RNA sequence: GCAGUGGUGGCCGAGUGGUUAAGGCGUCGGACUUGAAAUCCGAUUCGCUCUGCGAGCGUGGGUUCGAAUCCCACCCACUGCGC
RNA sequence: GCAGUGGUGGCCGAGUGGUUAAGGCGUCGGACAUCCGAUUCGCUCUGCGAGCGUGGGUUCGAAUCCCACCCACUGCGC
């Protein structure tokens, strides 16, 4: 959520770069507007409020001495406590006028909130069409050589993947895990782990359901409907399962004031992500590469939002991640997403597509998101731990990034190591594989 | 350990249903005509003979020594319709020559069909292994009533030890030397002093009674196998 | 559920012997014969209907006869339909059909009665089971490895605060109560447990199955029971409804995995070590030392499961070879237990048999299990129809195979009996075989950076 | 998540509104042959009061005297989309 | 899961039907290792309003009394 005070003219706030931003958003220009509006009525309501409050406050006080709408206290103190009664009354009757008007008013200003998204920053290339405008930043390693086989068919020949079964076990998509991609999916663990401890990362396990009343601080309308699972337990709770580690590591400081001698606060998320979006777009998107279940390592960081140290540290966390796929091997070309293709708290996304030999395509591995302060003043995460008085509190920078997806990292990790007799293990991750695994994953079953 | 005693009641009431169901899924295709006969015993060798089939299933063991020699007269008995008429369908058969009939040598009597101390030789080749061991001696005497007082009686079936008893799961075993197939039917393997103190309690007097040794070879499994069978011969005492 | 001829007394079954094993298990007789009166009733109800509808069949044979050779116009037989008028045939049908409708709704309503009387019926108990209904009492010790009296200054509860690597009470603001955050050197020695134990399992022949979490209800049904699938699951819903159930061991899916198939006797002893997250929705607190990260909500589990032949006395050779697994991986760990032999009251309904590994916490100054081994023999076996051949014989009847599941490393349970055994003044000294996966200064020791919570 | 084609027995694969669910392949047992076999004969979903009858062709239903064949829904695949 | 007591501000702690939510301890700033000021949200800001787990109730008036839920702790179930 935005500043209230970027739509504000009375303080240091307009909304015209409001719209402009929600024109390179290719989002509705018109919810600024609305807000706009429904935040001078707002204002205009509240101190209504507060003047009637004040003015009830008044009347208790005058009976309260006593017994041991223009009033002021000493034309209130000359009268009977009746009188004050009566007067009670009134007050009371435009008090539940007045807050269910400040209600509605309340309600219609977040609804329009909620769907504005963070600024921009001057580097994002300003389009709507994603495969055309997507600035390819930099290339690693060889993005043109092309192998025998895919990963739908790796998966199978390697005999590492049930998909039948797992469809009748779960459904659409479901899949067993097993075999010798186990013990791979368990050596990226172990080496995405140690690549991000080694930086000053904490490691941490989450819970993979989260309450509804917090989930909705760190995730959107959309994704609910559309991406989030839900968990009934008994009695009929309202709890969701994750979709991300980021959801539950954000909310993990919520309502915190921050010294600022610690901020870079850096977190190593572990945990499984369930979505529901599984959608197919030929042969070469099945198999595990778009699932409903999968283990995700990820980074988060709450930076300071003072000196440009959030772009730093945005710069650093893309930095690890392609640290860790150079030294994996994986070949990759870094993107800079178009502003039309960002989600709402994002204020520049780089993604790292890894090329696929043996499907021919760009994959994407890592997705790299600077969302400022957008969910920080959401969540109530401040920068000092000290208030000023008169001076508005700043909230912390917040940053998440993926490390390592299992699945498609495995897929990748499948088709660029492919060979005649079977899959070449990485050269980083044979201290993480069991002894017979440590230099090659045979073929046992011919290809479907 | 062994089959359930449940179990192997079931099989005894359902002896002449399993025999019958063989006939059904297995036609006359399953045994092979036994051309051995005439040579092995020396009854048989080339007047007005008459005999008794005990057990005469779908013929192969009565057509050929009566396609062989042409003044035989036979019985055949049998307690399986369909093997009757198999045994009656077959173009080689004239009534003039065979009287074939069905009887339970256990329930029923001979007497109904055959005048007594009439046969001159009755054969038991793989007959009386299918019959329980508690119910032998019930078709040996029988038998004993229609045999003529200086007749004999031939008999071959299993003997101790034969690979087929050593194929069978232990699962398949109603006791000591007492099996079943797959089909219901059962397989009794006789020891020489088994079957001869089952002859002597019913009046017999052994003349010849010993083992045969054979072997089964399959070359492309390159399979040879032992196999023992166990021959004789009784003969009804004459005075 | 049990072979429903081991009721049918005609057949070579015993329900006085069900019997026997219903009162053994402390559970109400009685339900057998209920199951035998539903069960006669049923197979003449069923007797019936066949008979019905072999008579409607000829009828409608009859009718087809009748016109393909272009015809001018319930103690029924073939030649007495055969001269009847197409219409007349067609009244007859009628009547079949009124029998057969109400035939069928009276034999639909005894299939659910028996079905719903025997899923209520236990295994048979092995004989080594003592019989008993007070689990603290005759519960049978039967080994004991390692010092089981020791006692060490903290329990679990301030272990796992004391090293910075557990997060409370955020994580019931984010979950709810008991949900948790494991951090830090806490969430490098929960892996450092999955990859020795993977590593151990799969050395001994396991195949390492990563399970999905959401098992369809029509599935569940056949691995659980009752009282599970009612008040213990999870209920998941997406978009739409929403039959699905989170997983409350990986027992669950990896029984479904051979699922409805015939399996080669030769590769019989199927072995598997199941890796997932386990949701259980019960949590109760007896006392402080039950908290902390001991009974939570979500965990991670190694299991054992092994489908065997059910023939010559196997399954319970492997079930003896399971529990000889599990004792050697918490030997290796050096962590002091005993082995106990549960009470027939308390074996769950597949059970035949349930060992128990407990292991002792010096800081808590109890027993608590870790492991849990079962024999279920054909009982799940028979409800997912997981066949011991590939043939089917002439007469006999279909055999299945046994199914044993132990666990073989909870990893919360795990964690908190490690902080109790290896703590010292300093901090909570590494396990010898937990080494190679620790990453580096993490190696020697996990030290003490918080003072205890109850200090 | 749409908007098309599909789903047969352990597996492959025929199937045409009146099958005996063909043919194979795999598996499993039985073998008594003197003219033994470098093979032959069979069995192989579920149910029942079993030499037979009933049910079953993804799962549920409908139309028909009759469906594995025609219709619908759901589930799961594959091909195109949305995401 | 039920049957007993609980839930105060960045922290801890007073708090009785009428507070400036007291005192401390942090922290920030200023003055020169002490002192002073500030240190939840809102507003048309030097003052008013709201907030004492979260929602409601009773009362002129509730942090205080009642109820529901949530989360703890103490016993039970399991
Ligand atoms: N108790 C009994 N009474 C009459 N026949 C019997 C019998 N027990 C078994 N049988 C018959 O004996 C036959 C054995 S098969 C052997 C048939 C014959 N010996 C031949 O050489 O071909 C079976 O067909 C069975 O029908
Ligand atoms: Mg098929
Ligand atoms: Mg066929
Ligand atoms: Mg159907
Ligand atoms: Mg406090
Ligand atoms: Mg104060
Ligand atoms: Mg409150």
């Amino acid at each position: 959520v935005l500043d209230l005070d970027l739509f504000r003219v009375d303080k240091g706030g307009d909304p015209a770069l409001i719209r402009e931003t929600q024109e390179k958003r290719f989002k509705d220009p018109g919810l600024v507007d609305q807000l706009v509006k429904a935040d001078s009525e707002w204002r205009r309501c509240r101190f209504r409020a507060d003047n009637l409050n004040k003015l009830k406050n008044l009347c208790s006080k005058t009976i309260g001495e006593k017994m041991k709408d223009d009033l002021t206290a000493d034309a209130l103190a000359n009268l009977k406590v009746s009188q004050i009664k009566k007067v009670r009354l009134l007050i009371d009757e435009a008090i539940l006028k007045c807050d269910a008007e400040r209600i509605k008013l309340e309600a219609e200003r977040f609804e329009n909130l909620r769907e504005i998204g963070n600024l921009l920053h001057p580097s994002v290339p300003i389009s709507n069409d994603e495969d055309v405008d997507n600035k390819v930043e930099r290339i690693w390693g060889d993005c043109t050589v092309r192998k025998k086989y895919s990963h739908v068919d790796l998966v199978v020949m390697v005999d590492g993947f049930e998909g039948e079964k797992g469809a009748v076990v779960a459904g659409s998509r479901g899949y067993f895990l097993k075999g010798v991609l186990v013990f791979l999916e368990q050596a990226l663990i172990q080496y995405a782990l140690r690549t991000l401890g080694s930086r000053g990362y904490i490691p941490i396990y989450t819970p993979f359901f989260m309450r509804k009343e917090v989930m909705q601080e760190v995730a959107q309308l959309s994704q609910f409907d559309e991406e989030l699972y839900k968990v009934i337990g008994k009695g009929s709770d309202e709890k969701y399962l994750i979709a991300t580690s980021e959801q539950p590591i954000a909310a993990l400081h919520r309502d915190e004031w921050l010294r600022p001698e610690d901020l870079p606060i850096k977190y190593a998320g572990l945990s499984t992500c369930f979505r529901q979006e599984v959608g197919s777009h030929g042969r070469d998107t099945r198999g595990i590469f778009r699932v409903h279940q999968f283990e995700k390592i990820e980074q988060f960081v709450y930076s300071s939002p003072h000196d440009n140290k959030s772009w730093e540290m945005f710069e650093e966390m893309i930095t690890t991640a392609e640290e860790f796929y150079q030294s994996l091997g994986i070949p990759y070309h870094i993107v800079n997403i178009v502003s039309g293709s960002l989600n709402h708290a994002a204020s520049k996304k780089l993604d790292l597509e890894a090329w696929f030999p043996g499907s021919g395509a760009f994959r994407e591995l890592v997705s790299c998101s600077n969302c400022t302060d957008y969910q920080a003043r959401r969540l109530r995460i401040r920068y000092g731990q000290t208030k000023k008085m008169m001076d508005k509190v700043e909230f912390v920078h917040m940053l998440n990034a993926t490390m390592c997806a299992t699945t498609r990292t495995i897929c990748a990790i499948l088709e660029n190591y492919q060979t005649e007799k079977g899959i070449t293990v990485p050269e980083k991750l044979k201290e993480f594989m069991p002894p017979g695994l440590q230099e090659l994953i045979p073929f046992v079953k011919p290809a479907p | 350990t062994l089959v359930s005693d449940f179990k192997q009641q079931k099989l005894e009431q359902e002896a002449q249903k399993n025999w019958d169901l063989f006939y059904k899924r297995n036609s006359t295709n399953f045994f092979k005509d036994r051309h051995w006969t005439t040579r092995e015993f020396e009854e048989l060798r080339s007047q007005k003979l008459t005999m008794l089939e005990a057990g005469c299933g779908v013929g192969n063991c009565l057509f050929p020594l009566l396609e062989e020699d042409p003044n035989i007269f036979a019985y055949a008995c049998d307690f399986s319709p369909r093997a009757i008429e198999y045994v009656k369908q077959n173009p080689l058969y004239d009534t003039e020559r065979c009287k074939v009939f069905q009887c339970d040598l256990t329930k029923d009597d001979l007497l109904d069909h055959v005048p007594p101390e009439s046969v001159d030789v009755v054969m038991l080749i793989f007959v009386l292994s299918a019959v329980h061991p508690d119910k032998m001696h019930l078709v040996l005497q029988n038998i004993y009533k229609v045999l003529k007082p200086g007749k004999s009686v031939l008999f071959r079936d299993y003997g101790l030890y034969d690979h087929a008893m050593l194929r069978f799961k232990a699962s398949s075993k109603l006791g000591e030397n007492f099996y079943v197939r797959q089909d219901g039917t059962r397989s009794y393997f006789f020891t020489d002093d088994f079957l001869a103190q089952l002859f002597m309690d019913t009046g017999y007097e052994e003349v010849v009674n010993e083992y045969v040794f054979r072997e089964t070879v399959n070359k492309k499994e390159g399979l040879c196998v032992p196999r023992v069978f166990l021959q004789s011969k009784f003969l009804k005492p004459p005075k």
